[PDB]
């Protein structure tokens, strides 16, 4: 997160990725609640709001931050969001 | 059959009217209260203006150094009397989008 | 049955009254049919006059004003002694005086209680619709006003809700009527109609204001089509906000029932909550018409169609 | 209050705190009416509507207006709003 | 007869709003791709500007 | 009843047109017969600009004076190309507001 120091980014709150008509925004939601710091940042971690591989979006897709927290400037993802596991395969369930 | 016609075209009216406020550029008049647009009944306390209407009212730059030592050939550049900074009373040309107003400038009548 | 002006009694001259509304019409509106002999063109109805009616209401059979109004205008014809009339309830002053007022950043239930403290419109205790507008200035009438901050609070997740006057001004929610009444048991003709008239499947938002918001929020894209749209709103000054109003947005097209009651339920209103069959459905439209037979018109439908159409 | 001297503030104005995604904006009734000093400022007296430990807000904490008031440059309030009992608890009752 | 009224409304919409599209003064912002408007799904790449905005 | 939608459909484009006219910014050019707009059959002689286009085409300030005596330091300000004053045959902006012409300045095409 970059944004002015001192405010405050709970848990709940919810960041997408950049809506296209090829492909929807892919939902996030924050785990942690921080406050942004001396260096007018703070890293929280934050999980995919639907489960699969979708949710493994990669570094920099994430940059819209969906509420309105006042003070927070922008937002960006530098690793790419990993788990996101899909239905076991046929094969390898047999 | 009149009377539907008359009804509506006074929602004609009605309806272009609607759509055109908010819109186009307006003259307007600086206040202590805020900027005061032409044709509204509140004054607008939050409005945006053009940097180029933000100069200093003197001074507004140093412009070079071009000697030192022997002389020291350095100066001010005074803002003449056109490019001063808004103030209460002035005139101005004010762009309207909606809720957010941007003064344009100044205005005064053309020479031939 | 009773028909109260301001002191008389003029139901001993009526041949038919019909209480009609529409979710976005100006007021509730009665058009009381009279015949005027001498007696009744003594009194000397004016425009202005506060007409009362009162009838036994559906719900526990008592006696209850299920209209109270003003007479905005007086046709008379002198062939046929031939008096009609039509009532509106005091919403309709609030659709003809206008003024200007500029807002900041607050919910839709202040600016109502603004406007009525203004121009001294007596109103019950108001919902709180919760959802916060943008800054706005507007010139259309008080209504008019009303109407707008309504349709910006059903945007952004925020509750339909529509103003009905009575005696003191009202903000009532559609969903929220006490009884849920079922009409197929008077169900004289039905006409389910459906359609992909305004059908919105998708949606463009391009935003004129800054947080440059911009998204697209297709939703049943595979099924009907995309079927898009574009929102172009200032007030949409907020991601969260453009979802919502994408999310306010999307519907499977006009789905309504043009059903026809061979009994008048007396208390339906606009947006109230009625059942036809299993299903539920909100009142568009209502349009009784109390002759010798009482008798009933109503025109429902679906919570997206009336979102996306009136909101 | 804080704005251009002769400003004519009136019984009955709203003047609320500041809303957010989370708050609703708690809302205060003036109960005098009054015009702006030589200060560029003036002292007028106030009860929250709502009655309730909520109405005991913090200073500086009303700063909004609700109608736009021609010559109002700013409001706030230098002190903790006080009283603002709720309803007394059955237990205590009891 | 409300059906009428209620679509000739829309039509009353429809009209005013093609009508005041492309019109009126908007912000905008500057990008490498060129210049970007609000309310604009796509950057201008061609535009004029005021003489005294092209100052060294 | 085609024919009433295509009559009214008219009335909808006579209506937005009607109220569209003089309104938002337009191109002009200045002549010796006065302003001449774009979309306009006649030249506008009385109209009035922005303070900033009224600049002397020459010195238009004097802007301080750093000494004197043993040196003089004293200097004028000419103006630049850009921000010379209107001349006949310049394209400019121009905001409509009814009867009420404002010349919002120059233009010129955009590098890159
Ligand atoms: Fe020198």
């Amino acid at each position: 997160f970059t944004g002015v120091q001192g405010t405050i980014i709970t848990k709940g709150t919810i960041v997408t990725t950049i809506a296209t008509d090829e492909k929807q925004s892919i939902e996030f939601e924050l785990l942690e609640t921080k406050t942004i710091g001396e260096n007018e940042t703070v890293d929280i971690k934050a999980e995919s709001r639907i489960v699969g591989t979708i949710g493994n979006v990669s570094k920099g897709s994430i940059s819209v931050l969906l509420g309105s927290i006042s003070g927070v400037k922008s937002i960006t993802n530098k690793e790419d969001f990993r788990g996101g596991t899909d239905i076991e395969d046929e094969e390898h369930f047999r | 059959f009149n009377g539907i016609a008359r009804i509506l075209k006074e929602n004609m009216n009605k309806s272009v009217a609607n759509g055109t406020f908010g819109m186009g550029c307006e003259l307007a008049e600086i206040t202590a209260n805020g900027l005061k647009v032409n044709g509204y009944k509140d004054e607008i306390q939050d409005y945006l203006v053009l940097e180029n209407l933000t100069l200093k009212e003197d001074y507004f730059t140093f412009s070079d150094e071009a000697l030192s030592g022997e002389y020291r050939h350095k100066h001010k550049i005074e803002t003449p009397k056109e490019l001063k900074p808004l103030r209460i009373g002035d005139n101005v040309l004010v762009a309207v989008m909606g809720a957010e107003f941007v003064v344009i400038g100044r205005v005064v009548n053309a020479k031939p | 049955k009773i028909i109260l002006n301001g002191k008389y009694d003029i139901a001993n001259f009526n041949e038919g009254i019909t209480l009609s509304e529409a979710i976005d019409g100006v007021a509730y509106k009665m058009d009381v049919s009279l015949v005027e002999p001498k007696q009744l063109k003594d009194i000397n109805i004016k425009k202005g006059d506060k007409i009362i009616l009162i009838d036994i209401a559906y719900e526990s059979k008592k006696e209850e004003t299920i209209f109270d109004g003003v007479v905005w205008e007086t046709r008379r014809s002198e062939k046929s002694k031939k008096l009609t009339l039509s009532c509106r309830e005091r919403t309709v002053y609030m659709e003809e005086s206008e003024e200007q007022y500029q807002f900041k950043e607050n919910t839709a239930t202040q600016r109502i209680e603004y406007y009525c403290k203004q121009w001294n419109i007596p109103y019950y205790n108001l919902a709180n619709t919760g959802k916060k507008l943008a800054k706005v200035i507007h010139k259309t009438n008080i209504l008019d006003m009303i109407k707008k901050d309504l349709k910006e609070t059903a945007t952004k997740g925020g509750d339909l809700f529509r103003v009905r006057m009575d005696n003191k001004l009202k903000l009532f929610k559609l969903g929220t009527n006490a009884n849920v009444y079922k009409l197929d048991s008077i169900l004289e003709d039905a006409n389910f109609t459906s359609s992909f008239n305004d059908a919105v499947t998708s949606v463009k938002v391009l935003g004129k204001s800054k947080d440059p918001i911009i998204g697209t929020y297709k939703k049943d894209a595979d099924k009907f089509g995309t079927l898009q749209k574009i929102k172009q709103d200032e007030k949409i000054k907020n991601a969260k906000e453009a979802k919502k109003a994408a999310e306010a947005m999307f519907n499977s097209g006009e789905e309504t029932i043009s059903v026809d009651c061979a009994v008048d339920i007396n208390r339906i209103r606009a947006g109230d909550k009625v059942s036809l069959k299993s299903k539920e459905y909100y009142v568009i439209d209502v349009t009784h018409t109390l002759d010798s037979r009482p008798k009933m018109k109503l025109n429902i439908g679906s919570l997206e169609y009336i979102r996306r159409k009136f909101y």
